[PDB]
């Protein structure tokens, strides 16, 4: 029953939340390593007309 | 023993926490503003 | 303001509370006697506070709710079994003696705390002094071993070396034939089996060692069964004598502060009652200790501090 | 004693240490040491017994001899250069006299013999004070004149202190003597990095003070001064024993605990100066301290020792007096390794 | 010798308890039948069904980030080119010698 | 069937004045429970 | 690097004026979050020592622990960043002022560097 | 890499905020889900690595070890559920907390782009294992065992730290990528010889090396089942992983310095396999078998050829799984008979046929029956050694023969013959034990279908 099993099963939601937070933090840390994006000699690519960044 | 929640101590603890948080937020604001003014960013 | 150094610094002094009426007194008597009646009568006549003689569950009356706990959680000993089979294999006799000594120590600490915090004197039955007589009896009857008496002497020395003995001791003298007659008249089946040798040995201990040693540092009032009936004469005897030979007149305000700090904080009072001397009658193995401690924790108002127990009914827990 | 007199004596001890820390004149530093010694004795003799009197008289003899040696060093330095300012000594003999005086004041080997006996004689609070606050002034003076010290003598005394502490702690059943030998070893660790970096000395001092405060307050809370007395604490306060085990693990220098921060850093610093053998020996010797910490942990929290029947009564009572800073001390002594770069604050 | 031979007060060693006794169909997880059954169900579903089958299928169909087929195709076209032009298949030098400056010995 | 826990004999190893007793240090005695010696 | 005698050092300032020319740490700094976590741990341990429900005994006291730890950690982080900035500044100035002690290495390609080869057999 | 680290951290508050009778279920379910999530690290590249950030990076040597570490926790919980039944909720939560902390430290250790961070976590794993051994072990020797397991480790690990900081004082960095790209030869010098020894001995002691293996039988025998599982499966592989990482700076000095360790391992594998033939304890026999397998891995790492490294990776994974299964079987017998003496409970095939099948398959994988990954690693290492020197074949074949001998001796003694008459408390096998055995063994026979997942970065 709602508002009753929540008080007994609230703990279960924590691990899944951590997985999402870790994914978000991984992307945020990825955003700080773009000093060479579209600058490597191997993947110097000219941007598409409706493109901002080659990868995110 | 047999004692009530001392509302004087509770009020003082909440007041200290709130004052410290408000002071910290202000201090960060003038810190950012002073850094921007000194370094000529904005 | 819970009493501490700061209270002493600002105002709290106990020399002004002493009004020549405090007179911590204790009553000594043979098993089954008028000492209880005489102690109470002295307590109402002199305006003092009476402390009933400490039992197995005296400590239970001062903690949590005053109702006693189980035998397995409080004392792990019984007087009835000691009377039935004093030469037991499981060492009930010395375990009983040690638990009773610790209870008397706690009660003496409580009485001293009351006297020092209020200025009102107290009346006690058998105290930490004269608690040894039963021990000696148990040794002379063969109920306990010698290592028990060395352990008891060590604990008694280390504990009683830090408190002030009572101002005047009141002893009610009772012959053994009449003590046995009164025992038979009570009708208690377990007290029926107290051998006259045990009573006589107990009696010998009080007269031979207890009376002279308290005579040289305190004041003694030897009474008989007939003269213990009229408490007016006993109260008059207490009033007439003046305590000037004991250590009490030499005490002062800072020593009183130290003693008042000691009598509070019952953990330090009972600190040396559990010294690591491994006597089979009292040492407990890890498994039994863990199981009994777990049982004690599961009691209603014993898992947390007194003000933090929800099952008892404490409220506002999350704001205390 | 009277609380007013006790507070006055404590503030006089702190004012002596402060006088030593803020002055620039050698006479004023000597005066601060004298004030500290004068006000320290009644604190050691707060509880009267023959053992405390013996500890106080031994401590006084040692500290007075050290003070006379320090004044001799000051006067010789004045003789060879009419200077009173605390700076580089300018005299080889004076520096040695000063180094021995400060080593005697700190308790470094071979002047360590007084520390275990004095710590055993005095109470637990006196021992806390003696092992925490009484190291600040000599170490501050050493930091001020670190450019003068002969590295050979300081490093010899540091290695000797580490070895002596490690070996002497192995033979102890008394908790106060264990703390004293631990303090001797930690002083040895602190003085081995003075010739190279005083910041590492201060960092080690702060970490050691935090751990020692936590351990002494835990020992006072569970009022035990022997191994067997401490073995009874699990039957009343198992959480205290768990915290004590974690603190002991930290004091042994295990990562990721806080106690790993100093030695690591010190080792790192000593490697920048092409000193390889000495840090290696220091770590190998610190393994002894870890061994007797682990023995204490085995006896206290990792195994359940037999108890007594009277302990049941202790189950019905709770502590009236509490240390406010004990949780903070435990946390700061166990879980500050991630904040290591903050040592740039020149702590 | 009036010693009891009882060195201390100790609980007797308890006998091991059979989970099948109070509960057949006991699954060996818990003495509570409901918690026992649900523990069995979660272990079997999340161990055998989810991880073991779906994870194995996921590992089986992992994209070629090791570039095995890519290297095979590159080698195929390179061999086709060199065989057509008569070049001696693989060269013995990994780098071109013209762009390496050896130190003259003059011994 | 039950995990081993220290008994009295195991505990008495740690009850002496010092660890690792020697012939010279055998006569040493542990200090009093309270750090007070009889004035004799 | 002993900076105690560095010129123009006011004795007992936690943070000098020039430190205000540096960017202050963000309030979501991971080190600040660790400071708050340490405060929370201190609160839980304080509850445990006093035999109170560890998670939910005193919310005001736990909040005060967290807040004080965060406050001190913020100021400590500011001082740490300032000291590291000074170290870098002094290092760069010294390298700039002593060119003869930091001569430029001649850029040399691996094509004309002879490295001894050791086979693994 | 945080998408695996954060859920493992959240395992702790979830464990401590759980009901008294839901801790095992919640821990098992969420640890299995974490294992499933970590399974996506296996998508490795033929190029450098999976460089997530400045702090953590993944490699096809690190990924199988990470997946095995994540998979081991649910099995450890299932194995621990039985013997912790009579214990309080707080202590069971503490036990699960120790397991979770061990997993977290191992996960961060295997990624650990920094060598000092690797050392810190590699030594942080020491504390949970020591607490588990010395708190929830049964016999009185556990304390002694713990001491050994402690000091040996530190006796090897303290010099390494010094060496490590020394390197950063000369090279300027301890990042593994920078170290690999800027590596330089070590001249034959006494200082370089001692740097080599300081770099190697710490990982040698935890393999363990044959002369330095005394701590392992004690620690594995006196530990509880979860402790034995984690010690044999993951903790022994830390030395191999560290050697594989650190041998990049030790060339060409490894050519000379490898000889004493090569001789020690090649003779000690024979010695320990022979010791297994005369063993009165199941756990001690399994521990000595682990010593032999890790001796083979040491030989492989010291030879430092591509086939050596591939064989060593495969053998590390296979040995972890097989030894965990063997310890679990021994513990299933022990929880019934309470003796841990191999000769006591006999003829268990007639009473426990499915458990006998599990025993047979575990012995077969320990025996290195093809095409198991155990034999894949064995054969790759043996071929590399043969190329190194043709005379190694005698020692390798003798080790194979003795390994088969003691594996089948262990199977025949416990499962075959006649049942012991006076033992009447052998209850039918629980679903929990059978599920544990299957969850050990199916990953092995399923990994033999895709060997490149466990052959390392030189595949
Ligand atoms: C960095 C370097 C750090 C150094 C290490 C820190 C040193 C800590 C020791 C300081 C002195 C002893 C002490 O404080 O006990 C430690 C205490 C343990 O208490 P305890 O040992 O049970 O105390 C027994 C008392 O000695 C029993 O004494 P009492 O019952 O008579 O106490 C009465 C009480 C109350 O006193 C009063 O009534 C005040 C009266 C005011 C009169 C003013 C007159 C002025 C002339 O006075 C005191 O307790 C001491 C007051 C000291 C004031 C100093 C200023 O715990 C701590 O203080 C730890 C502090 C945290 C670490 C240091 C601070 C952070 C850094
Ligand atoms: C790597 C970093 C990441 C991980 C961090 C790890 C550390 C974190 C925590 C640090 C300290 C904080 C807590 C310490 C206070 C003690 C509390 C306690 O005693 O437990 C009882 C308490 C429950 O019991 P209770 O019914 O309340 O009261 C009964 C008594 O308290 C207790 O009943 P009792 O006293 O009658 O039972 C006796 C028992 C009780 O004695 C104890 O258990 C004391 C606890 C150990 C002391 C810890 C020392 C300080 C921490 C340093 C740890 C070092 C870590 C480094 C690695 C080395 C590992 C040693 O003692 C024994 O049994 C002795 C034998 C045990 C074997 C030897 C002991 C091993 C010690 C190693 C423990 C290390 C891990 C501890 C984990 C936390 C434990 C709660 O536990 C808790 O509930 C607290 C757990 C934390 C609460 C989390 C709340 C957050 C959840 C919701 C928000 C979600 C967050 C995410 C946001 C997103 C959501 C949307
Ligand atoms: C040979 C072709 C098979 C094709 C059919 C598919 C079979 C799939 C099996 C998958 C693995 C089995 C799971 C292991 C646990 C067993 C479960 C169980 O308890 O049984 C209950 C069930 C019910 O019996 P019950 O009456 O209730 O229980 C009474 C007792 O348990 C008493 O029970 P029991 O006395 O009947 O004993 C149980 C039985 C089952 O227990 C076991 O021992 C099975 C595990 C043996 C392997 C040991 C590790 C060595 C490494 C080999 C790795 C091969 C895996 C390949 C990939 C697999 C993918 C997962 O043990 C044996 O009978 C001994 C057989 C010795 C075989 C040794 C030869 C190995 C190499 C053979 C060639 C492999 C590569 C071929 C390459 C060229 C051709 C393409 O019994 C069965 O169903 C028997 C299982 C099937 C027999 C397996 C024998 C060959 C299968 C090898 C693996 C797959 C080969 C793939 C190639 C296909 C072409
Ligand atoms: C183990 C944890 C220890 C924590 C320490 C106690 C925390 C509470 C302290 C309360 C606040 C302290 C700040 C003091 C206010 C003013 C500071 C000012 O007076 O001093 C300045 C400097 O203040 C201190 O240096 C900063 C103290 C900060 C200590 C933190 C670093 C510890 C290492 C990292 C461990 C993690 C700790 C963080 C978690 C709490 C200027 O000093 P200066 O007159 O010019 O030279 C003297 C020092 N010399 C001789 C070495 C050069
Ligand atoms: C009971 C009696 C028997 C009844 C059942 C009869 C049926 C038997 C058939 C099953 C066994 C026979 C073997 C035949 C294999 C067929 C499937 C196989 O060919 O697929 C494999 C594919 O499977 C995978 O390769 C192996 C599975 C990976 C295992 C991961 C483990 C699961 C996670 C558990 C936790 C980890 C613990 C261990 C840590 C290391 C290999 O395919 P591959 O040619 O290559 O490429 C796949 C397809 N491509 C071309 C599109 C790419
Ligand atoms: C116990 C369980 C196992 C633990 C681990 C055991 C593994 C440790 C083995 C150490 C590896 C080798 C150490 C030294 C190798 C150097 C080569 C040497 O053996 O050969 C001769 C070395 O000559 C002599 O050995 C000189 C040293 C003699 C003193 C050594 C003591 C001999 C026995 C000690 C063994 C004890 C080991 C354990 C110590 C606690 C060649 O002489 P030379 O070509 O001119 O000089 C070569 C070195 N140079 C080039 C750098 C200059
Ligand atoms: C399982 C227990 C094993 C115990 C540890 C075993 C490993 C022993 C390895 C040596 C320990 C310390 C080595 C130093 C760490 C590396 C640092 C380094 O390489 O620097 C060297 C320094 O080299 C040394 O100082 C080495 C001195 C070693 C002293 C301690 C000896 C310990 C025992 C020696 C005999 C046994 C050696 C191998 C034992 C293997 C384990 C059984 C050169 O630097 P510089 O001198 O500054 O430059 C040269 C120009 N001046
Ligand atoms: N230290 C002791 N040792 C043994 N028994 C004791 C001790 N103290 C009190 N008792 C027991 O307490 C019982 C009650 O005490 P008592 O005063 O004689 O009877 P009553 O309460 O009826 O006046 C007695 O049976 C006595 O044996």
């Amino acid at each position: 029953n709602v508002l009753q099993i929540v008080r007994d099963h609230w703990v279960h939601i924590l691990v899944p939340v951590g997985f999402v937070f870790g994914c978000y933090l991984d992307r945020r840390s990825d955003e700080k390593l773009t000093a060479f994006r579209n600058k490597s000699l191997l993947f110097k690519r000219e941007l598409r007309p409706n493109e901002e960044v080659t990868w995110k | 023993p047999h004692g009530s929640p001392d509302w004087l101590k509770v009020g003082l603890t909440l007041g200290t926490s709130v004052f410290l948080w408000i002071y910290l937020i202000k201090q960060h604001k003038e810190d950012v503003l002073e850094y921007k003014r000194r370094n000529g960013l904005e | 303001l819970q009493y501490g150094p700061l209270a002493f610094v600002l105002g709290e002094r106990t020399t002004r509370k002493l009004t020549e009426t405090s007179k911590v007194i204790t009553v000594d008597g043979n098993i089954c006697s008028g000492k209880g009646r005489l102690a109470r009568e002295i307590a109402e006549k002199l305006g003092l506070r009476h402390f009933p003689e400490a039992g197995i569950h005296y400590a239970d009356s001062t903690t949590g709710d005053g109702k006693p706990l189980d035998v397995q959680l409080s004392g792990n000993c019984s007087l009835e079994k000691f009377y039935d089979d004093p030469k037991s294999n499981d060492g009930n006799s010395y375990r009983l003696q040690s638990w009773l000594y610790a209870s008397r120590l706690l009660q003496y600490a409580d009485a001293l705390e009351h006297l020092l915090s209020t200025g009102q004197g107290v009346v006690l039955e058998r105290s930490i002094y004269s608690d040894f007589v039963f021990l000696e009896a148990m040794y002379r009857q063969g109920f306990i071993r010698k290592q028990c008496v060395e352990h008891y002497n060590e604990v008694k020395k280390v504990t009683a070396c830090e408190y002030l003995p009572p101002h005047v001791v009141v002893y009610v003298d009772v012959p053994v034939p009449e003590i046995q007659s009164r025992i038979q008249k009570k009708g208690n089946p377990h007290e029926m089996k107290i051998t006259a040798a045990y009573l006589q040995d107990i009696e010998n201990a009080y007269k031979k060692t207890f009376l002279p040693e308290m005579s040289e540092k305190c004041e003694v009032l030897q009474y008989s069964a007939r003269e213990a009936e009229d408490a007016e004469k006993v109260v008059e005897d207490i009033e007439y004598l003046k305590c000037d030979k004991g250590p009490w007149p030499d005490q002062d305000d800072r020593t009183f502060h130290r003693l008042r700090m000691l009598v509070q904080n019952k953990l330090e009072v009972l600190n040396y009652t559990t010294i690591p001397v491994y006597l089979p009658e009292i040492t407990i193995g890890a498994h039994q200790s863990d199981r009994v401690f777990q049982k004690f924790t599961e009691l209603p108002g014993r898992k947390y501090s007194p003000g933090y127990n929800e099952d008892v009914g404490d409220k506002w827990i999350w704001l205390k | 004693m009277n609380p007013i007199i006790y507070t006055t004596l404590i503030m006089t001890v702190m004012s002596g240490t402060m006088l030593v820390m803020i002055s620039s004149h050698w006479l004023l530093i000597w005066i601060g040491f004298e004030m500290n010694l004068l006000a320290m004795i009644p604190v050691l003799m707060k509880n009267f017994n023959p053992r405390a009197t013996e500890a106080a008289t031994k401590y006084f003899l040692t500290q007075a001899t050290a003070s006379m040696m320090l004044m001799m060093a000051i006067i010789i330095n004045l003789l060879y250069s009419g200077q009173w300012t605390i700076t580089k000594m300018f005299n080889p003999v004076a520096m040695t006299m000063m180094t021995m005086a400060l080593a005697m004041k700190l308790g470094l080997s071979p002047f360590h013999f007084w520390v275990p006996e004095v710590t055993q004689g005095i109470s637990l609070q006196a021992g806390l004070l003696l092992l925490t606050w009484q190291k600040l002034a000599p170490l501050s003076v050493l930091c001020q004149i670190s450019q003068s010290i002969n590295p050979n003598l300081m490093l010899t005394m540091a290695m000797l202190s580490i070895l002596i502490g490690g070996w002497g702690g192995l033979n102890q059943t008394q908790l106060r003597k264990i703390m004293a030998y631990s303090s001797i070893a930690h002083m040895g660790w602190m003085t081995a990095v003075l010739p190279y970096n005083t910041t590492m000395t201060i960092l080690n001092l702060l970490i050691y003070i935090t751990m020692t405060l936590a351990m002494f307050m835990l020992l006072i809370h569970s009022s035990a001064t022997t191994t067997l007395s401490l073995s009874h604490t699990w039957n009343k306060m198992p959480v205290i024993t768990s915290l004590m085990m974690v603190t002991l693990l930290s004091m042994g220098g295990l990562p990721p605990l806080s106690g790993f921060m100093p030695k690591w850093m010190i080792i790192q610093e000593m490697t920048k100066n092409e000193s390889i053998i000495m840090p290696t020996l220091m770590a190998m010797t610190a393994l002894l301290n870890l061994y007797f910490y682990m023995r204490l942990a085995y006896s206290s929290s990792l195994t359940m020792f037999p108890s007594t029947n009277n302990m049941k009564m202790k189950w019905q009572f709770e502590h009236t007096k509490q240390m406010k800073l004990l949780p903070t001390m435990i946390v700061l002594s166990t879980l500050v390794l991630p904040m290591t770069p903050a040592l740039s604050s020149l702590n | 010798p009036p010693e009891p031979t009882i060195r201390l007060q100790e609980d007797p060693d308890p006998e091991d308890e059979n989970l099948y006794e109070k509960n057949p169909d006991s699954h060996g997880y818990d003495k509570d039948p409901i918690v026992d059954l649900w523990n069995m169900r979660v272990v079997f579903f999340f161990g055998f069904s989810i991880v073991l089958v779906l994870g194995s299928t996921f590992v089986a169909y992992l994209p070629d980030y090791r570039m095995q087929e890519w290297a095979r195709r590159e080698a195929e076209r390179l061999v086709k080119y060199r065989e057509a032009n008569g070049l001696p298949l693989m060269e013995s030098n990994c780098f071109d010698p013209n762009k390496i400056q050896l130190p003259e010995d003059e011994d | 069937a039950r995990q081993w826990q220290p008994d009295v004999e195991w505990a008495e190893q740690f009850g002496g004045a010092v660890m690792y007793p020697t012939k010279e240090t055998a006569h040493w005695k542990p200090p009093p429970w309270n750090d007070v010696d009889p004035p004799k | 690097t002993m900076m105690s005698g560095r010129p123009g050092r006011v004795p007992l300032q936690f943070l000098p004026n020039e430190a205000r020319s540096l960017p202050p740490p963000k309030l979501t700094d991971p080190r600040l979050v660790y400071m708050g976590f340490l405060g929370y741990c201190s609160g839980l341990i304080d509850n445990a020592i006093r035999r109170r429900p560890v998670v939910s005994a005193g919310l005001h006291r736990q909040l005060l622990y967290v807040t004080s730890f965060v406050f001190f950690g913020y100021y400590l982080l500011k001082r740490q960043d300032y000291m590291y900035a000074l170290r870098d500044h002094d290092m760069f100035a010294y390298v700039k002022s002593h060119p003869e002690d930091f001569p430029e290495k001649d850029k040399k390609t691996y094509g004309e560097i002879l490295e001894e080869f050791h086979p693994v057999r | 890499m945080l998408k695996i680290i954060i859920p493992t951290t959240m395992l702790l508050p979830m464990t401590w905020m759980s009901k008294h009778n839901m801790i095992w279920i919640n821990a098992t379910v969420h640890s299995l889900l974490i294992s499933l999530i970590s399974l996506s690290l296996l998508n490795q590249l033929g190029e450098n690595s999976l460089n997530f950030s400045l702090t953590f990076f993944s490699d096809s040597l690190s990924a199988p070890l990470l997946v095995l570490t994540t998979w081991l926790l649910p099995l450890m919980l299932m194995a621990s559920q039985s013997h912790l039944s009579k214990e309080t909720t707080t202590r069971k939560k503490l036990y699960i907390t120790m397991l979770i902390l061990l997993q977290l430290f191992l996960i961060m250790t295997f990624t650990a782009t920094e060598l000092i961070l690797f050392y810190i976590l590699f030594e942080a794993t020491l504390v949970p294992t020591l607490i588990i051994i010395t708190r929830w072990g049964n016999q009185t020797e556990r304390l002694n065992a713990g001491l050994y397991f402690l000091f040996y480790t530190l006796a090897g690990s303290l010099p390494l730290l010094v060496a490590l900081v020394y390197i950063q004082n000369t090279t300027g960095s301890l990042n593994f990528l920078i170290i690999h790209y800027w590596s330089h030869p070590l001249s034959n010098s006494w200082s370089n010889i001692f740097m080599w020894l300081a770099c190697i001995m710490a990982f040698m002691v935890k393999m363990p090396l044959y002369g330095l293996h005394l701590w392992l039988p004690k620690a594995h025998v006196e530990a509880p089942i979860a402790g034995s599982m984690v010690l044999a499966a993951v903790l022994l592989k830390l030395g191999g992983y560290g050697m594989m990482r650190i041998t990049t700076i030790l060339n060409p000095l490894t050519n000379y310095m490898a000889y004493p360790f090569l001789m020690l391992s090649m003779w000690g594998m024979i010695m320990t396999s022979s010791i297994c033939l005369r063993q009165t304890d199941l756990k001690s026999l399994i521990a000595y078998s682990s010593v032999s397998h890790m001796a083979l891995v040491i030989v492989a790492i010291m030879i430092q050829t591509p086939w050596s490294f591939m064989g060593a990776t495969a053998l590390m994974i296979a040995h972890g799984l097989t030894s965990s299964m063997l310890f679990c079987l021994a513990n299933t017998n022990y929880e019934r008979v309470h003796s841990r003496t191999m000769i006591l409970a006999r003829g268990l095939q007639t009473l426990l046929p499915l458990m006998a099948t599990w025993w047979l398959v575990a012995s077969l994988t320990n025996l290195a029956l093809p095409p198991s990954i155990n034999l894949i690693g064995e054969l790759f290492i043996i071929t590399a050694s043969f190329s190194w020197s043709n005379i190694t074949i005698i020692l390798m074949g003798m080790n194979m023969m003795i390994t088969a001998l003691y594996s089948l001796y262990m199977l025949i003694t416990t499962q075959r013959g006649k049942y012991t008459h006076h033992i009447n408390n052998i209850k039918p096998s629980f679903t929990r034990e059978n599920a544990l055995m299957a969850l050990h063994i199916l990953p092995l026979l399923l990994l033999t279908l895709n060997p490149k997942m466990i052959l390392g970065p030189l595949y």
